[PDB]
RNA sequence: AGUCUUGGAGGUAGAGCACUGAUUGGACUAGGGGCCCCUACCGGGUUACCGAAUUCAGUCAAACUCCGAAUGCCAAUGACU
RNA sequence: CUGGGGCGGUCGCCUCCUAAAAGGUAACGGAGGCGCCCAAAGGUUCCCUCAGAAUGGUUGGAAAUCAUUCGCAGAGUGUAAAGGCACAAGGGAGCUUGACUGCGAGACCUACAAGUCGAGCAGGGACGAAAGUCGGGCUUAGUGAUCCGGUGGUUCCGCAUGG
RNA sequence: UGGUGGCGAUAGCGAAGAGGUCACACCCGUUCCCAUACCGAACACGGAAGUUAAGCUCUUCAGCGCCGAUGGUAGUCGGGGGUUUCCCCCUGUGAGAGUAGGACGCCGCCAA
RNA sequence: GCCGAGGUGGUGGAAUUGGUAGACACGCUACCUUGAGGUGGUAGUGCCCAAUAGGGCUUACGGGUUCAAGUCCCGUCCUCGGUACCA
RNA sequence: CCCGGAUAGCUCAGUCGGUAGAGCAGGGGAUUGAAAAUCCCCGUGUCCUUGGUUCGAUUCCGAGUCCGGGCACCA
């Protein structure tokens, strides 16, 4: 009768701590990261209007890889979302470690965003 | 797995005195057993001795 | 003496007796009850003399169902003491009784008993009474 | 004659620090002035108001002041510019 | 390693048809094994705590943890803090191998072991082992045994009901 | 216990800081780094 | 300044018993002794001998609030005197 | 001070109730605190529930410790109380000392003196990848005028000028 | 269908089912970064055998929780009066409780 | 009436400091000594169960606070020391 | 501001560099038709802690608590 919670709600409790003191304002969007077990996701959200700005993922028909969950897969999408942030060239964003640590592939996304030219 | 805290883990060759050879992974390498479970007679269904011995007296007329 | 066992405060302000009863406005746990018609304080002394005269007349009580309870205490000073210098020690007890409050009940005994039963307790209270049946 | 009674034991009181509303609703309120004093955060700071170290309410900006709610049973100071 | 292949290939298909669960995900597992020590010697002897601080590590090499009682108890003459017993938590591969030590080796060294307590389940599917003597397996080394305190073992399963955890331990080989 | 403590500089020689300590908790001499206004920078400090 | 206007802040009077305490009555009962039986304080039966919890209805408050008026006060906003 | 003084009790602070749904208001009117304490009980970083109950169980018993459910709360909040707080202010770990100097438009309070509140600015920091926070502690108590002499640093004067 | 917001649980529990190719999830392992006061439980790292049971959504229902009238009443600003620990009458205001009812989701944004 | 102190094994009396004792003396209790006494000498000795171990119960009583309370805080009751004055 | 007391269980002494000393008590001894009071025996001590001089040094300077006697500041 062991009952553990979902990982998503466990992510939600620690994502809600982050949401209390930084939000997606105008020209400081909430650049979020979702971390499904077979992919990875990225959204650029303005929380004032509730409008997503730019989004890409490993679940994208262009520039795909074999692993789809590697830290090198995060390096690919970590600049393409920033290329979408160069497409809509605002380039200035408060980073969201959204419900996860600043350890691994989350760090690889943000560093690829820094190297592509997002200003943290 | 913290190093410097856990003692080692080695594949044990547990042997019983009646020949029951058994395999675990433990700290000690060789385990030699007088009576294992397969040597223990309660695991062998009814044990031979105390199942036949646990009777009450037959109000003993015999003498 | 229906004494409360352990009270948060020894002494309270004396309160103002305006309004109807909040609850206890109709007899329902018995069939022959007694609503008060005025409002004053009622003591444990005014329940001991009440409850004794209930069962001396009935001679075999079903139940009594004393509704009110002396919640609020009251104080006075020791005698011949000038004003001020502290609220006095608690002395007796007070059941706070609004008008129209069901005081007692009678369980399953006939009317001619009950018309004479609550009569013999009405002269132990400082309040005018009336006789109310179960509805 | 008189029987001398003493034993007060309760004759003290603090002086109250002056809580309550200070700036009214809809009032044009300049920056950095206080809105409300409270022991324990009853009314949270909302938009353009921070929570003080002594958990009072102080307006970051200029303009008018409103009091909306935080939904269930909880209040808020909202301050808007012009 | 021996019991997992036994559990996966033999035990799990056996109980699955026995109670007609609709998936392998509904087939119950036995996840973690937690072992309490709980010695109240620290009121009298703080050095007696060090016995089974060192000794329980020899049972399973995952070192137990200081368990401080979270309420001061004057009836036991005990303040809050003040470590009481140790906690061996064990989940994973070696734990079925720990169960391999339990059934096959340990239990015949209980010097009057019989059909063990049937009705010692919590009404959920979890089980406790009543052990009062620690000399159960040939590591114990009697000459290095000054403390005579036994050991308390908890069985934690994923059993949604209780009376098939009854039938789980039988297919595992728990004697009754 | 509770003693009023001066927390002077090291390289300059001005006091600039007074706080308190606890006797059983800190019987010895304590040190910190703070901001001396003569040194105009963050600098190690020392109890007298 | 007054009135009308919309906007609040605030927890009394009242009311409620959901927290806090107090307290009525029934059903029910862990458990507890007791008539005590069989009898190693051990094997179990038993009562209106009590009874925690338990829920059913029931009241009660200056220092009980899930509630909550009239007014009174700070307002903005125009209008009139 | 004083429901005539006497003796007895009290004298300032902090919280509650009286207080009359803003603030304030007295009584020798009702209830309890304080003259601290903390080098982590602060700073950030990241982490995660609690109280009992119910079971299952060596010693273990009403009550140590283990699981195990049901539990937005009954606990825990360095400490009285009210007001909050289960997005932490509750609970851990790491690193560190912002328990920073110069300030501060603006207000609340107020007879005065005091007491409060704070955006933001600078110099230098700590923590974190960053954004950002940090001008002591969950807020409100934890103590007092000046005169006075002691104490360390002082592009200050120094009685003709130099000291 | 997923990701992510706002809206007083009308978004709640609670029970009854359905769905999964991808999706999302459990699920499979620690060689590595990192880790649990003890551990791959979680956190990290990577993998994709089978798995719709759990969560996840999709449906039904009012059993609790929640929302909430109308009608009248309590109390009551002012106006007077009477037997004055309280109480009546008028103009005006007007709850709680109790129901009638509503409701077991709405509105955005991006991906497929 | 108000304050000030203090309520105990069979008895008198210390423990009045924060951690548990119910000192120490005198009883009392069996034995030793004397022909039997008193005396003297060892052994225990607070109450109640367990011949043992142990547990319960408690420092007037009642309630709080504490992990704790002979003591800390408060109500009742008893008994001492001090006061109950001015016309 | 000066001066007085820091050891054996306790009360106390005590060297100019090389170490453990009384009394009471504890433990026993004999003594005595018993009993104290005497009469012996061993007992037990980092001589307060930390550094220094020096071959190590209660010894003895470099560094400090707490109890008593006073001169005398105290807004």
């Amino acid at each position: 009768m062991i009952t553990k919670t979902s990982k998503n709600a466990a992510r939600l409790k620690r994502h809600a701590r982050v949401r209390a003191k930084l939000s997606g304002t105008a020209e400081r969007p909430r650049l979020n990261v979702f971390r499904s077990n077979k992919h990875i996701y990225a959204q650029i959200i303005d929380d004032v209007n509730g409008v997503t700005l730019a989004s890409a993922s490993t679940l994208d028909k262009d520039l795909n890889v074999e692993s789809t969950g590697d830290t090198s897969a995060a390096t690919k999408v970590g600049e393409l979302v920033a290329k979408r942030a160069a497409e809509k060239g605002i380039s200035d964003v408060v980073f969201d470690r959204g419900g996860y640590l600043y350890h691994g592939r989350v760090k690889a996304l943000a560093d690829a965003a820094r190297e592509a030219g997002l200003k943290f | 797995m913290k190093a410097g805290i856990h003692p080692n883990f080695k594949k044990a060759t547990v042997k019983c005195a009646c020949g029951n050879e058994f395999e675990t992974g433990s700290v000690k390498e060789e385990v030699r057993v007088e009576i294992c479970s397969e040597c223990h007679p309660f695991y062998t269904g009814r044990q031979k001795f105390a199942s036949a011995d646990g009777r009450v007296d037959r109000f003993n007329k015999k003498y | 003496m229906l004494l409360p066992k352990r009270v948060k405060y020894r002494r309270e302000h004396r309160g103002k007796m305006r309004g109807r009863a909040k609850g206890g406005t109709e007899v329902h746990f018995g069939e022959f009850g007694i609503q008060a018609l005025e409002a004053s304080w009622i003591t444990n002394r005014q329940i001991e003399a009440a409850r004794i005269a209930m069962t001396r007349y009935m001679k075999r009580g079903g139940k009594v169902w004393i509704k009110i309870f002396p919640s609020k205490p009251y104080t006075a000073k020791p005698l011949e003491v000038r004003m001020g210098s502290g609220k006095g020690a608690p002395e007796g007890w007070v059941a706070v009784v609004k008008p129209g409050k069901v005081l007692f009940e009678i369980s399953g005994v006939s009317e001619e008993v009950a018309r004479e039963a609550l009569r013999l307790a009405s002269h132990k209270l400082p309040i005018k009474t009336k006789f109310v049946k179960r509805e | 004659s008189k029987k001398g009674v003493g034993s007060t034991k309760n004759g003290r009181d603090s002086e109250a620090k002056r809580l309550g509303a200070k700036r009214a609703d809809g009032q044009f309120v300049t920056g950095g002035s206080i809105l409300y004093r409270q022991r324990g955060t009853k009314i949270y700071p909302g938009e353009n108001v921070g929570r003080g170290g002594d958990d009072t309410l102080f307006a970051k900006i200029d303009g008018t002041v409103k009091f909306e709610r935080f939904g269930r049973d909880r209040k808020k100071v909202s301050v808007y510019p012009v | 390693n021996r019991l997992k292949e036994k559990y996966n290939k033999e035990i799990a298909p056996a109980l699955m048809t026995k109670f007609n669960y609709d998936s392998v995900m509904q087939v119950p597992k036995i996840e973690k094994i937690v072992i309490n020590m709980g010695v109240g010697d620290a009121v009298q002897n703080a050095k007696a705590i060090d016995s089974a601080v060192e000794e329980l590590t020899f049972i399973a090499g995952q070192k137990p943890v200081v368990t401080r009682a979270k309420k001061s108890i004057a009836g036991f003459r005990l303040r809050e803090g003040m470590p009481i017993g140790a906690k061996v938590t064990l989940r994973g591969e070696r734990m079925y191998d720990f169960l391999d030590k339990l059934i096959s080796v340990s239990l015949p060294r209980v010097r009057d072991f019989r059909g063990v307590s049937k009705k010692s389940f919590d009404g959920r599917g979890n089980y406790t082992l009543g052990i009062k003597e620690q000399l159960i397996f040939p590591e114990i080394d009697y000459d290095k045994v000054t403390k005579v305190r036994g050991m308390d073992i908890v069985i934690v399963t994923t059993a949604n009901t209780d009376e098939e955890a009854r039938e789980l331990l039988t297919q595992v080989g728990m004697p009754f | 216990m509770r003693v009023n403590i001066t927390l002077a500089c090291t390289e300059c020689g001005e006091r600039n800081y007074i706080s308190k300590k606890n006797k059983r908790n800190n019987p010895d001499r304590v040190e910190f780094k703070k901001y001396c206004p003569r040194d105009k920078k963050s600098t190690l400090h020392r109890e007298t």
